[PDB]
């Protein structure tokens, strides 16, 4: 009468065996909708803070992708004004193979290294393509200003 | 029976308005682009053809509470306008007189309840209405 094995299992693990550096906790109404906290990948100009995201399970998934979104303000070539994320495996290279887990990883992954080259980034990444120096100081800068509370 | 978050229903209603619907004479997007919480929206109703509101554009404030969309937006026009159901001196949006936001469903949207507005504009009590000048707006 309830979830798929599927989510079942993969909820379960979530707080049984949580990423390094993520936290992921379910909603206290929606059983598909999770309140996620990843931390500063190290070494980025991110480290020291801590991003809140949402993440909700359609009802097509796993044939759907996750949706996911960042709900910190964050300097990057490849989250948005409104906190969403530009990344394969959200839209184009979702495959039902792929875990919530590795859509986490991969988040964070991008975090430790920006792809200002991507055909969908936003203003930001003219920035970080000719004054990557100065574009990285300001990561740091909002680090700061937004995500150290 | 499926329920997509709040923040995610906002993101299909902001892709659905930068789309847009039919014949484009509803509108609605979001206030503040850099507004994560997606609250605050601006709704744009065109004025009905053979109605007293005709050939004028009509600017809303929508505000979608943390409850959205399980609870109705709330809603008030900038634009000055005479029309029941609508506070006459601050614009505001009295949803016990709109059907749609005083029967309110959860697969409601921005896009409907300013379709029913628009839709209201035309009825009998509202489309002999006098007017006041065009391009008037409320305060605050």
């Amino acid at each position: 009468a309830g979830l798929p094995r599927r989510i079942i299992k993969e909820t379960q693990r979530l707080l049984a065996e949580p990423v390094p550096g993520i936290k992921a906790e379910p909603d206290e109404s929606n059983a598909r909708y999770f309140h996620v906290v990843i931390a500063g990948p190290q070494d980025s100009p991110f480290e020291g803070g801590t991003f809140k995201l949402e993440l909700f399970l359609p009802e097509e998934y796993p044939m759907a992708a996750p949706k996911v979104r960042f709900m910190t303000k964050i300097y990057h070539p490849n989250v948005d004004k409104l906190g969403r994320i530009c990344l394969d495996i959200l839209k184009d290279k979702w495959s039902p193979a792929l875990q919530i887990r590795t859509v986490l990883l991969s988040i964070q992954a991008l975090l430790s290294a920006p792809n200002p080259d991507d055909p969908g980034a936003n203003d930001v990444a003219e920035q970080w393509k000719t004054n990557e120096a100065q574009a990285i100081e300001t990561a740091r800068a909002w680090t700061r200003l937004y995500a150290m509370n | 029976g499926v329920k997509v978050p709040r923040n995610f229903r906002l993101l299909e209603e902001l892709e659905e308005g930068q789309k847009g619907v039919g014949d484009g004479t509803v509108s609605w997007g979001l206030e503040d682009d850099e507004d994560m919480t997606l609250t605050r929206w601006t709704g744009m109703i065109i004025g009905p053809p053979r109605t007293n509101y005709e050939n004028r554009i009509y600017s809303l404030k929508v505000e979608c509470g943390p409850k959205y969309p399980e609870a109705p937006p709330s809603v008030r026009f900038v634009t000055k306008i005479n029309m029941n159901g609508i506070n006459n001196s601050s614009g505001m949006v009295d949803a016990r007189s709109i059907p749609v936001l005083a029967k309110w469903q959860n697969s409601y949207s921005i896009k409907v309840v300013l379709q029913e507005l628009r839709r209201l504009m035309m009825s009998k009590e509202n489309m002999k209405l006098p007017q006041p000048p065009e391009g008037q707006t409320y305060n605050n």
